[PDB]
């Protein structure tokens, strides 16, 4: 993606002080409860038909994490995402087939779930970048069916 | 579709909202004006500056117009005819468009209101703004 | 939303469906399944050949429950309730799937019967399905 | 995109009976009609109000005409859609914010068309073969966001 000097130290600098035990799942969590056909595709997972179920399982916290960590390796290759996604776009899209349209509600659940947790923090300047990271790794994990 | 728990997660959230919602409505519409600047677009004839009095007052309409959506939740469509006949008739605004307010009304009651913001309300919010959001870009009069 | 107009438009091209319901539905099945192959993961245990009488009955149910939706154009969610807990409660059908469907149906419709086709009806019939696809996509019991 | 032999037979033969005249701006005109917000983008091109309004309109046929000009051009093309569609991406996105989801609205409508001009010889095998191409051409007109 683009980011300019300030808004590149805004997302790193932010990037920083996450919880990285918390976010993924919180965001994982809310993406399923939100989007609940989502639940399609991680019924191995147990009971995900209430509110607190999805956000009381632990496989939800667990594979969470493994999208938090995708997320950051993501964010040090902002400039290469294509590259650096490329095996896992594969494995979404050849393979699990997941339409391209929830990467991008994922980023956006992500996007909220900072706001909720650094508060005036995450301002319009700083959430005006994040939505400019997030529809790259869409974009990113997107580029499968071409 | 609203879920009768839906529709009790909405107005409970609403009514702690104080009288504090004009003050969300300015931001999450700073948000996205910011956010995705495309959609400034449709406001080439406001005061947008960090602070504008017109966004102030904008944001103010924004709310009071969710607070009566709140108060006729079982029919939208008529409570919301007129903003239809302006957002669907004249301004002709593409759908896109109020999902990404919508999104910016998300991010920004999730920033003052971490303790109400339960992945319950987040679930029932957003199924009140598609719906709204629905209503506005539909042609049905 | 539904337009007065809009209602009037299905209803009339319904009528002019006839009993030629459940051969357009398998038609469209058809169309989705081929046009968009990972929808076939949705039917595991289907036969997809051309032939497939297992399409043909399921068609002939898809196009009846079409038919009930149009009897009902005043109240969907009531209407297909029993459908929405199989597509929105069970099968948690990603409604990007139901877009497809939907065009597909289209497709068809407009393939045999080219007269009735007109691009007032289409309106009409393009939100109907896409009404059909929330009430269906929707959670609300 | 990547289409077999089998279905550049059947892609080409059809196309070929279009009438490049007509189809353009019976597409543009039912893209017009079926979602009016696409009329912003159109509003120089008068009382765009209605369907019949719509499809009488000399400026939505003239324009069709090269909407489906632009397409041809696509199935010569096809392995290359990127280059070809280049400049036309740059203009959409940059110089008129036509948010992406709009050019696939356009490649089904066509679909729709088609299937309108030509009956039983649009078969489910050409609907795919052309789902294909539609898709790709979108793609290639989204790509300068990406
Ligand atoms: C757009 C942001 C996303 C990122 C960064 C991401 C990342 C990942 C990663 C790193 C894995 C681990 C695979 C491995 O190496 O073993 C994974 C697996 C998986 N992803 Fe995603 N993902 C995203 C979106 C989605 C979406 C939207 C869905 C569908 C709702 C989805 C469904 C799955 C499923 C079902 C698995 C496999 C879980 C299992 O092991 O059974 N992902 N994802
Ligand atoms: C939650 C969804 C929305 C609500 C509740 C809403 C509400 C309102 C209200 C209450 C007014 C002024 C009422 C009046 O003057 O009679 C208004 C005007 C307006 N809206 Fe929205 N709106 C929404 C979404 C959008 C979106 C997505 C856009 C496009 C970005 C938009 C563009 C406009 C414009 C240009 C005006 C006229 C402002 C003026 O000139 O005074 N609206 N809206
Ligand atoms: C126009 C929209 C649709 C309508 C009106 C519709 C209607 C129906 C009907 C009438 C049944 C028969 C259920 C029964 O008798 O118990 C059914 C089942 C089913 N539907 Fe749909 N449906 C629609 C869209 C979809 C879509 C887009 C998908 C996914 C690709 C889907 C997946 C299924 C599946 C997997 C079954 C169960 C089939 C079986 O095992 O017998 N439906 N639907
Ligand atoms: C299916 C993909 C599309 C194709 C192949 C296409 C094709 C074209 C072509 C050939 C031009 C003429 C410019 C030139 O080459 O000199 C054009 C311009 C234009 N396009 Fe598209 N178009 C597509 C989709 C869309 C959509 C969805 C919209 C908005 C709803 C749009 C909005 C416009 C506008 C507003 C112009 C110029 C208007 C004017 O003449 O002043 N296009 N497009």
């Amino acid at each position: 993606v683009h980011l300019s000097g300030e808004e590149k130290s805004a997302v790193t600098a932010l990037w920083g002080k996450v919880n990285v035990e918390e976010v993924g799942g919180e965001t994982l969590g809310r993406l399923l409860v939100v989007y609940p056909w989502t639940q399609r595709f991680f019924e191995s997972f147990g009971d995900l038909s209430t509110a607190s179920a999805v956000m009381g399982n632990p496989k939800v916290k667990a594979h969470g994490k493994k999208v938090l960590a995708a997320f950051s390796e993501g964010l040090s290759h902002l400039d290469n995402l294509k590259g650096t996604f490329a095996k896992l776009s594969e494995l979404h899209c050849d393979k699990l087939h997941v339409d391209p349209e929830n990467f991008r509600l994922l980023g956006n659940v992500l996007v909220i779930v900072l706001s909720h947790h650094f508060g005036k923090e995450f301002t319009p300047q700083v959430q005006a970048a994040y939505q400019k990271v997030v529809a790259g790794v869409a974009n990113a994990l997107a580029h499968k069916y071409h | 579709v609203l879920s009768p728990a839906d529709k009790t997660n909405i107005k409970t959230a609403w009514e702690k909202i104080g009288s504090h919602g004009g003050e969300y409505g300015a931001e999450a519409v700073e948000r996205m004006f910011l956010g995705f600047p495309t959609t400034k677009t449709y406001f080439p004839h406001f005061d947008f500056t960090h602070g504008s009095e017109q966004i102030k007052a904008h944001g103010k309409k924004v709310s009071e117009a969710l607070t009566k959506a709140v108060g006729h939740l079982d029919d939208l469509p008529g409570a919301l005819s007129a903003l239809s006949d302006l957002h669907a008739h004249k301004l002709r605004v593409d759908p896109v468009n109020f999902k990404l307010l919508s999104h910016c009304l998300l991010v920004t009651l999730a920033n003052h209101h971490p303790s109400e913001f339960t992945p319950a309300v987040h679930a029932s919010l957003d199924k009140f703004l598609a719906n709204v959001s629905t209503v506005l870009t539909s042609k049905y009069r």
